[PDB]
């Protein structure tokens, strides 16, 4: 079955670095645009960064752009996304999504209902 | 609680892969390549139903094989006479986004839905003649994406809530309601003894559903991405998904898990609409570039291309005697296939 | 035969009848132009709506908004009764003559989302052939948020501080260069979008309203009349 | 004689050149779906099939055959009877590329009531009604001169005819050729367009005054010289009338074959499409 | 709760899907390959149909 499931995350200190990986598994990982999204606590949804297939294709998302660098190992079937320099507002709960359709550049992720695939998250605490 | 929750529900993932793993014997391709190869197939387009002003989503032969029914989107539910070429009836429909019409089994009623939330039923033989809308079956949050007769009273209809329902077109009342998924339900196809039918939605899982129980018996997973495709295998003991991911896979219902996949390295479309021949060996799959395909369910090798769609395909269905199948698509155009 | 001559004969009649009602629709069909609205909650695309109104009726969840300027009319399509995932239903979509995108310009928290929403609308592979029509929405709340401090729209996007209005810039007598750079701005963040991917087969045409601004009809009026003769000119052979 | 042999093989070049692609226009636009969806494939159909008709009549039946193979038949069944079809087919082909002009102009100035005015009914209508009324006003053209063949006396019906045709090939086609395109240019290219359209007036407005510029100047030289038989000459031009009278000729059956290379040649989908189907036979 | 709930719905829904008497996979698979060639014959679009009997030409 589709599984992603999200490695590291845990208490930060305000301006701690963390490598954020998401072990995916259940597809051939080297054909969708995988991206980040977060969930800040009593907020909605929101999108953190993307990558495409080969990786050159990446956006990050306004607010942290310098902060946080993301990069797929395609091999690993695996997303990291190296979060330095975390502050407070970076309290959320990050979730690993992979947009539904292969081959595209788009996808409609930011569902706050269940998205069918987007993993369990973590909550990194700063 | 909840982390233990997790931890048994892993349990019970691995205790179910352990048990699929365990009945797999061997590859379905090993044991039919005994089978002669069925060889080159060509099937001309005898007709091409050109009465349709926008895309057509959605079409459904009838019971007798020569009627049937097309959903476009300017509003128009046409059922056409196929040997004659010629619309017997031109319903207009009160919302244009209609994504689904289904033929009853009697061809008493007609249904169609959509962007609406609604299942519209139009009776066709009423005392005067004119088609009218029956019954206004109302109580889906999302869009209407699915609606297939039952019978007479009653019709089987997935929506884009997640949610499939059993209706009562007497009294216009969900009878039991089938909400087991996590995506939107796309397609659903009934089985030959209309006792068990599968929803395919947008959680690359299809469910098994017990039509009087109510409850669903066995998910069925292993797909990439969404399918907005699914048909039985003639005697119901099989059925078929087609995904965004250019795969078709076909599930066993009695193994409990996948047989074969159906994909090859040059087809990166996804498919739309799934139907299978009367004998269950030609696996005809939709597919969004422009063209439709022809499958062998045995061996996977692709054995003919119907191509001659200028836009998306998006509904197929094979006649109950199997001798045409009808591929309506974005053009406006249903091809009837031999 | 002559039993089965009789009968065919009268599908034949038929016929004739659904064809004569099936042109008499396309005289209709081909003579409205359906407009697609997007949006997000906030952004005020019922104040446009009911604008438009008055210059037609529905509550069934999808408000059908129609609508005629100079003889023409056009067919809003305000579909808001689905659920927040709407990969698959916005491909019904496909024929729409031009997606209008109304955004809220005044809300810096939520207007990465709404850039986001127009990059998913403007690079879908069924709806790579609409051209949009983009709505920053009451530019007077964002004139007064300007013009306040505790803007810092430099805060949520950070490449502000490096930027200066474009020259091609058309203020009204009462504005200021710094509230008519921010409102720049946003219309550059779009295009930016905009003219990134499409080769010159849908455009997005920006346009700025406030919450009272009944010239939006004509606006889109002309919009949908140049997207109309760009795909004639490439429908010939001119281009 | 070089003067008659030069004709020869340039109406042979220009048969093996233009027959094969109008066939190849009719055999394409035969399945193109879209032609039910917009009337500019009808009309570019019908401008094919018009110089099929053409460029098979007048280029073989009186060019070849009648002028420098036969030289035989009988000039009262079969001459001036067939000449009536063979200036239908000319009129045809140039009452074909009227209408085309007006739909696009149509299209172009008034683009959003366009579906409104322009269907493939309103199509069929005015498609059927110029082979009809080609066929039907050609009949007059039973009186045609034959200028060289025992010295004729001019009478008053070849005066009426020539005006006629004039007044039916160049004078108020191209009058409604120029006015139409200078309207479209005018309001295509002194209208602020949109900002990226650099490119946008010698690949629009450039091809659209070329296509009247050329048919205007490769079919005034044959006007001027049946207006010149009227008014001009009565002992002078009897020297070298022949060969200047062939050349006009030339240069009008010039614009049927460029006329594809106008129209069909330039867009790209319709050369991928030419590609694709070229191979269909093998 | 109402997340304790639902996954309370879950696992028993995953409980009873796990339990279901399973049949290996080559049985079943040569099963839909016995049902396939015996209604080979019927099926139109396997082996072509005559001309005349053919309703669409
Ligand atoms: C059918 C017509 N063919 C003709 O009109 C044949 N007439 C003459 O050559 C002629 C007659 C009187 C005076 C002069 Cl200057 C010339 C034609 C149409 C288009 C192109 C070529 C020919």
């Amino acid at each position: 079955q589709v599984q992603l499931q999200e490695s590291g995350g845990g208490l930060v200190q305000p301006g701690g670095s963390l490598r954020l990986s998401c072990a995916a598994s259940g597809f051939t990982f080297s054909n969708y645009k995988m991206n980040w999204v977060r969930q800040a606590p009593g907020k909605g949804l929101e999108w953190v960064s993307d990558i495409s297939q080969s990786g050159a294709s990446i956006s990050y998302t306004g607010s942290v752009k310098g902060r946080f660098t993301i990069s797929r190992d395609n091999a690993k079937n695996t997303l990291y996304l190296q979060m330095n320099s975390l502050k407070p507002e970076d309290t959320a709960v990050y979730y690993c999504a992979r947009c539904p359709a292969p081959f595209t550049r788009d996808c409609f992720d930011v569902t706050s209902t269940t998205y069918a695939y987007r993993g369990q998250g973590t909550q990194v605490t700063v | 609680e909840l982390d233990q929750l997790r931890q048994e529900a892993e349990q019970l993932k691995n205790q179910i892969r352990d048990a699929r793993k365990a009945c797999a014997d061997a590859t379905l391709s090993q044991i039919t390549n005994n089978i002669d190869p069925v060889g080159r197939i060509q099937m001309r387009t005898r007709r091409t139903l050109r009465g349709h002003l926008a895309k057509i989503y959605a079409m459904h032969w009838g019971t007798d094989s020569r009627l049937l029914v097309s959903a476009s989107q300017d509003g128009k539910l046409i059922i056409w006479d196929s040997y004659t070429t010629n619309k017997v009836h031109a319903i207009p429909l009160r919302s244009s986004w209609v994504m689904t019409c289904a033929y009853a089994p009697s061809g008493n009623y007609v249904a169609c839905g959509g962007l609406d939330n609604i299942c519209s039923i139009y009776n066709l033989k009423t005392r005067e003649g004119n088609v009218r809308v029956s019954r206004e079956l109302a109580g889906h949050t999302g869009y209407l994406s699915c609606c297939r007769f039952l019978d007479d009273n009653q019709i089987v209809t997935s929506s884009g809530d997640t949610t499939c329902a059993l209706w009562d077109i007497e009294t216009g009342q969900q009878t039991t309601t089938f909400t087991g998924h996590t995506g939107d339900v796309m397609s659903l196809s009934l089985a030959p003894d209309t006792r068990l039918f599968v929803s395919g939605a947008c959680d690359a899982s299809a469910k098994l559903w017990d039509v009087r129980e109510g409850m669903c018996r066995q998910t069925f997973t292993g797909h990439e991405s969404d399918i907005n495709a699914i048909c039985f295998f003639p005697n119901g003991n099989a059925f078929a998904t087609g995904s965004d991911d250019a795969t078709c896979r076909l599930f066993d219902l009695r193994a409990d898990q996948e047989l074969m996949t159906y994909s090859h390295d040059n087809i990166i479309c996804g498919i739309t609409s799934v139907s299978f021949s009367k004998s269950g060996r030609l696996l005809l799959a939709g597919y969004d570039d422009f063209n439709c395909n022809v499958w062998d369910a045995l061996k996977a090798d692709r054995a003919g291309v119907l191509a001659g769609h200028d836009n998306r395909v998006s509904c197929l269905g094979v006649t109950d005697d199997g001798m045409a199948v009808a591929t309506g698509s974005w053009d406006s155009f249903l091809k009837i296939w031999n | 035969t002559e039993d089965q001559r009789n009968e065919e004969k009268a599908q034949r009649e038929a016929n004739k009848k659904i064809e004569k009602q099936l042109q008499k629709d396309k005289q209709v069909y081909r003579a409205t132009h359906r407009l697609l609205l997007l949006g997000a909650d906030n952004s005020g695309k019922s104040t446009i709506v009911k604008q438009m109104r008055i210059l037609s009726g529905g509550t069934s969840g999808i408000f059908e908004t129609k609508f005629q300027v100079d003889k023409v009319n056009f067919h809003m399509f305000d579909v808001g009764g689905q659920r927040d995932e709407r990969r698959k239903w916005i491909q019904c979509f496909n024929d729409v003559t031009a997606i209008i995108f109304v955004v809220d310009s005044s809300d810096y928290n939520r207007l990465q989302e709404a850039l986001n929403l127009f990059k998913s609308i403007w690079n879908n592979r069924w709806l790579r052939t609409i051209s949009v029509i983009l709505f920053l929405n009451k530019q007077d709340l964002l004139a007064e948020k300007v013009l306040a401090g505790k803007s810092k729209i430099e805060d949520y996007f950070p490449e502000f501080a490096r930027y200066t209005t474009p020259e091609d810039a058309t203020p009204e007598p009462g504005e200021d260069p710094r509230v008519t750079r921010a409102k720049y701005f946003i219309r550059d963040e779009f295009l930016r979008i905009s003219t990134a991917s499409g080769d010159g087969r849908h455009y997005c045409y920006p346009h700025f309203t406030c919450a009272v601004d009944t010239e939006n009809a004509r606006r889109i009026f002309n919009d949908c009349k140049d997207i109309i003769l760009q795909m004639n000119l490439r429908e010939y052979n001119l281009v | 004689c070089g003067l008659g042999f030069v004709p020869v093989v340039y109406y042979s070049l220009l048969l093996c050149l233009g027959l094969p692609a109008n066939i190849l226009t009719v055999i394409i636009l035969s399945q193109l779906v879209a032609r039910r969806q917009k009337s500019v494939y009808n009309y570019l159909l019908a401008l094919a099939a018009a110089d099929i008709l053409v460029l098979f009549f007048i280029v073989f039946v009186d060019f070849l055959l009648e002028d420098f193979i036969l030289n035989m038949q009988m000039p009262q069944v079969p001459d001036k009877i067939i000449e009536v079809l063979e200036f239908s087919s000319i009129h045809t082909s140039i009452w074909i590329t009227v209408p085309l002009t007006i739909d696009r102009y149509i299209a172009v100035c008034h683009p959003l009531k366009y579906h409104t005015v322009s269907y493939p009914a309103r199509t069929r209508k005015v498609i059927v009604s110029v082979y009809i009324t080609c066929f039907l006003t050609s009949i007059p053209y039973y009186w045609w001169p034959n200028i060289w063949t025992e010295d004729y006396i001019s009478t008053s019906v070849h005066h009426v005819l020539i005006w006629i045709h004039c007044f039916t090939v160049y004078l108020v086609p191209c009058s409604i050729f120029f006015i139409l395109n200078s309207i479209i240019v005018y309001k295509l290219r002194r209208k602020s367009n949109f900002r990226l359209r650099g490119y946008s007036t010698g690949k629009t407005t450039a091809i659209l005054f070329t296509i009247t510029s050329i048919f205007a100047t490769l079919w005034a030289p044959r006007i001027i010289m049946i207006l010149y038989h009227l008014y001009g000459a009565p002992i002078q031009n009897r020297w070298l009338v022949h060969i200047m009278s062939d050349i006009a000729n030339m240069l009008a059956l010039l614009n049927t074959a460029i006329n594809f290379f106008l129209y069909c040649f330039i867009s790209k989908r319709f050369r991928t499409m030419a590609a694709a189907t070229l191979k269909a036979f093998f | 709760t109402a997340s304790i709930a639902q996954a309370r719905k879950l696992v028993e829904q995953l409980k009873m899907e796990a339990n279901i008497d399973r049949i290996k996979v080559s049985k079943a698979a040569a099963d839909l390959m016995a049902y396939c060639e015996a209604h080979a014959k019927e099926d139109p679009l396997l082996t072509p149909v005559p001309a005349s009997e053919n309703p669409f030409r």
